[PDB]
């Protein structure tokens, strides 16, 4: 479940970009290079209701430093879909397959 | 981002003299560059680039929320000039450069430097430490006047590497006609129904969150008509300077 945004030189892509977890696990998004890599869950592929701002990031909390990480504690069972805000049309996106 | 141009443009200077960031960073905003009038061989000098902007400016972050601006830059120096090594960097200029990482555009282009995205309120002015070459040490460098080009950006771009627009641009109607319905989205965004009565066709224009439309139901819209305001508060600028590589004699 450890996702490290950015490769080791300039690879903007979630690594991994698709993992499976359960209710009680913790997701992590450590950004290395190509910041900022703040991710935000959208309300288009969410299973239960809940607000997107509850599992997404805000405008003041951005991952621009090489070391900050965004952890999201999910408990609902379903497949979510988060993506790099500063790179949604780029191609680096991941999804939480909690069940 | 500076990595978008590096990954898809071999050299960031176009034939018309346009810097490649102007392909996705379509707003024009002023850029400034201060460099010494002349420098000696094997000496460190500073290239100061200014990417000025109104500080109370809030842009549309890629999630609909409003936020601060980020700055980036591309410095194109002549062949021979390169980033000054850390041992030649004085401590009075070490605190000046903050803690930025200047990267080379490509590993073989040591004369093209890129930096960004860096925080706007912190690095509106960037100092690049350059090392001037030595002619008696490189037979292609000579004492003469050389051009220096800079590209400066502040703000999110409007076009992605695949040609997709981002939510930091205007949304235009894909067809003329009358708006039959405007579906306000639950988590933000809109679905606009256009009745092209001219071609007897119905089209659905989707608008992202962070944007406010200037259109009402029952309104006649033309093709390409702007559907929402332009939320872009940033811009790209280009600058030029000339440096004199001076002979230590006369
Ligand atoms: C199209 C392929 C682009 C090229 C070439 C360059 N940039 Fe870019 N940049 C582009 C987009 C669509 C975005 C927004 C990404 C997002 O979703 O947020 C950006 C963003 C930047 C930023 C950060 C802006 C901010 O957070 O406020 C900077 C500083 C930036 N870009 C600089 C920059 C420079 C100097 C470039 C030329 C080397 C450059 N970009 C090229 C799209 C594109
Ligand atoms: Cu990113």
């Amino acid at each position: 479940v450890e996702v490290l945004l950015g490769g080791g030189d300039g690879s903007l892509a979630f690594l991994p970009g698709d993992f499976s977890v359960a209710s009680g696990e913790e997701i992590v998004f450590k950004n290395n290079a190509g910041f900022p890599h703040n991710v935000v869950f959208d309300e288009d592929e969410i299973p239960s209701g809940v607000d997107a701002a509850k599992i997404s990031m805000s405008e003041e909390d951005l991952l621009n430093a090489p070391g900050e990480t965004y952890k999201v504690t999910l408990t609902e069972k379903g497949t979510y879909k988060f993506y790099c805000s500063p790179h949604q049309g780029a191609g680096m996106v991941g999804k939480v397959t909690v069940n | 981002y500076p990595i978008f141009a590096q990954q898809n443009y071999e050299n960031p200077r176009e034939a018309t003299g346009r810097i490649v960031c102007a392909n996705c960073h379509l707003a024009s905003k002023p850029v400034d560059i201060e460099v010494p009038q002349a420098v000696l061989p094997d000496t460190v000098f500073e290239a100061v680039v200014k990417i000025p902007y109104d500080m109370q400016l809030k842009q549309v972050l890629a999630n609909g929320k409003k936020g601060a601006l980020n700055v980036g830059a591309v410095l194109i120096l002549p062949e021979g000039f390169e980033l000054a090594p850390p041992d030649r960097i004085s401590p009075e200029m070490k605190e000046k450069i903050g803690n930025l990482s200047f990267q080379n555009y490509r590993p073989n282009k040591k004369n093209i430097l890129v930096i960004g995205p860096v925080p706007g309120q912190k690095y509106s002015e960037i100092t690049f430490p350059i090392l001037a070459p030595d002619p008696a040490t490189n037979k292609d460098v000579h004492f003469l006047k050389y051009p220096i080009y800079v590209g400066g950006n502040r703000g999110r771009g409007q076009i992605y590497p695949d040609g997709s627009k981002s939510n930091n641009t205007v949304y235009n109607a894909t067809a003329g006609g009358i708006i039959s319905k405007i579906l306000r989205k639950e988590k933000g965004g809109y679905e606009i129904t256009i009745v092209d009565a001219s071609n007897e066709r119905q089209v659905i224009d989707i608008i992202p969150r962070g944007l406010e439309l200037l259109v009402s139901e029952g309104e006649s819209i033309k093709l390409d008509q702007p559907l929402t305001s332009n939320p872009n508060v940033g811009g790209f600028g280009q600058g030029d300077a000339e440096i004199v590589l001076q002979d230590p004699l006369r």
